[PDB]
């Protein structure tokens, strides 16, 4: 409709022409245009950002791992390399590798002088590539272990009952399969607890986010009726209303969800959905309060941009963005003196057991 | 590997692409043909020729095809496009040369 | 009986309102910055463990019961 | 001689139109092109920046003559602000601010995603005004430090006599006047040691 703004194009062309000359290094116009794209994207809203040919693979990994690895997690503390624990369902675990194993040489490269990122990059690689590691256990004779990289699924949900009838569930980062994993975890909990459990506590603390679809799927796994979360955006296609299906394995068990400052995008979606329906009790500190549903639009040359396509709303219409969902209990981390170690979880368990004994018993 | 964009050419091509996006294909086509004449570059000339073909224009299409062929005689696609365009125009001797070039390569 | 000693964090995670150019909330309400918190007087619930437990239990019961 | 990378410009135009289409808020392409220029300059060279017309007018003259400054001089590193140097005899110097300190947040605001010029401008403030910073040293635990803004006086050079023929002259900062002051200061030393210094 309106004519194109020639002044803006003119100033942009002038700036590019002057920068490609005055600068103190040879700059290929490709580089200038690519940086211009990154500028037009990253400066609009903090979350939105262009993705290069490499970082797109990183985002795909973060959403759903399905990556070639040995299933070994190495942590660098005090400048020392050590293994917290072998990852379950990996060739390394079947190879006899146990927590605390100290690798003295990585493919002939000593672990000394190697940063955590370098070690992670060396360990990770395409599936099927052989890797040889010289490891010394308990100061014994060094032994060489040969492994083949294979596609390994990273755990998304973990649980551990603090007492019969009371269960604790944890979600690290939402993934595509997170909904199925949550359903499986609930089924296993029911099986091991004879199908009846007094209470369940949820842990979204420091859970950044992930795919909105899986978050809504988990909300459906817990909630039974009502509208979970719906999004509004400038473009009509971005709009989408999600409702919880009547299918429900939770069996209306009492539920307390922890929301820490970390929980930002998907954890907050689950928390808002549960709280708005009066279906669970939220405790912890004020959440990140970011509201944004982004689509990674595909593009040529493998570099797909990521834009804040739309915002979401809690079922009641409250907008989480820039505000956050204030927890009801408002339990801040502290030390209590007269599991038990985790004060927040101890409070959650005590409240849940009290609320279970007061009624329905 | 890649040539440097001149300021005026950069601005003209940028506005041409934006106009083509906004459906105002007339400005885009005019800017593309003018800049192809100014720059005598293979890629720009080919893009202008394709835009002209989509718009259905002929004289601009003929000029763009001739410019592309002269700038990129090596490409067989340019030879075929110029041959068809100038056979429509009415001149065949250069079309005959283009057909000979095609025969040198693996073409009809 | 027990006493709960509230602890402070030197570095606090920046909220979405802190990031430069944060989008406005859909509802249009006032934003929530990361202002420092210092209660002029400590609330009784924070002092004695039993009172805190009872207050939290009341809050949970009222919330879940749906009034 | 070489082809013009027109595909790059086509990709840029595609990205611009797609962004203006799918973005939540109506954004005029003026804003998109301004942000393209800004980010291009910022990514290419951490120090550089596109100064707007109003900013350029503000760049010509300082807002206030008595305007105060914290005193820390910073320089972007790996996209993260870095404290190059705490100028001596300033409130920031009194605190534990040392070279190599990484500033995470200023005034309770993250600075990771902003330009060095904007961060420096935010650091500056009215004289005698409180301010807060978050500092990280050698990958340590980020800790908060509060400072009081004040007008900074360099004092130029500092001179003293250490031994009968050994003198010590420190240059806190290189302002306009120091260019000559040193010599004057040197003269004094040359006067107080019989014209010769060991």
């Amino acid at each position: 409709s309106a004519p194109l703004p020639l002044d803006e194009l003119r100033t942009f062309a002038e700036v590019l022409d002057r920068v490609k000359a005055a600068y103190v290094e040879p700059v290929d116009d490709k580089t200038l245009l690519e940086n211009a794209i990154k500028g037009m994207l990253s400066n609009l809203d903090p979350h939105s950002a262009y993705l290069g040919p490499e970082d797109f693979a990183e985002l795909q990994e973060s959403t759903s791992g399905e990556f070639g690895g040995l299933g070994i997690e190495v942590g660098s503390e005090d400048g020392f390399i050590k293994v917290v624990s072998p990852i379950d369902d990996t060739p390394a675990a079947r190879a006899g590798i146990q927590p605390g194993d100290l690798i003295v040489q990585i493919d002939g490269k000593p672990t000394k002088g190697q940063s955590m990122t370098e070690a992670v990059d060396s360990m990770r690689g395409k599936a099927g590539s052989p890797i040889t590691l010289t490891i010394v256990r308990d100061g014994g004779r060094p032994f060489d272990v040969e492994l083949k990289r294979a596609i390994i699924k990273v755990k998304s949900v973990k649980s551990q009952v603090l007492e019969p009838g009371y269960a604790y569930l944890r979600i690290t980062q939402f993934q595509v399969n997170t909904g199925e994993e949550v359903v499986k975890a609930l089924n296993q909990l029911r099986k091991d607890n004879k199908g009846r459990l007094k209470g369940l506590v949820l842990d979204l603390r420091n859970n950044p986010g992930g795919v909105l679809q899986s978050a809504v799927e988990v909300a459906d796994a817990f909630l039974t009726k009502g509208l979970i979360v719906y999004t509004k955006g400038r473009i009509a296609n971005s709009e989408l209303r999600f409702s919880a299906d009547p299918a429900d394995p939770s069996d209306k068990v009492p539920l307390v969800v922890l929301i820490n400052g970390g929980s930002a995008a998907a954890a907050e979606i689950v928390a808002g959905a549960l709280q708005d329906q009066k279906r669970a009790i939220l405790m912890g500190t004020d959440s990140f309060g970011k509201g944004s549903v982004q689509t990674v639009l595909p593009l040529n040359n493998d570099r797909a941009l990521k834009l804040t396509t739309a915002l979401y709303y809690t079922p009641n219409g409250r907008s989480i963005q820039a505000q956050g969902i204030v927890p009801d209990i408002e339990v801040g981390r502290a030390k209590v003196t007269q599991q038990d170690s985790d004060y927040q979880l101890s409070q959650a368990l005590s409240l849940l057991k009290g609320l279970s004994v007061t009624r329905g018993n | 590997k890649y040539g440097s964009f001149s300021e005026d050419s950069l601005y003209s091509l940028l506005v041409a692409e934006l106009a083509g996006q906004r459906n105002r294909f007339d400005i885009a086509l005019s800017n593309y043909v003018v800049q192809a004449q100014k720059t005598r570059d293979p890629g720009v000339s080919e893009r202008a020729f394709r835009i002209a073909e989509y718009l259905g224009a002929d004289q601009e299409a003929l000029d763009t095809s001739l410019l592309w062929a002269r700038s990129a005689p090596d490409n067989l696609d340019a030879q075929r496009a110029a041959a068809i365009q100038l056979a429509r125009a009415g001149r065949y001797e250069e079309s005959m040369v283009y057909m000979e070039k095609v025969l040198n390569g693996q073409g009809d | 009986r027990a006493k709960v000693t509230q602890e402070r964090s030197s570095f606090e995670g920046f909220k979405e309102a802190d990031l430069q150019g944060h989008l406005a909330n859909g509802n249009g309400g006032a934003d929530r910055p990361t202002g420092k918190r210092a209660a002029p007087s400590e609330r009784p619930q924070d002092s004695d463990y039993q009172l805190s437990q009872a207050l939290s239990l009341l809050k949970g019961l009222s919330v879940t019961r749906g009034n």
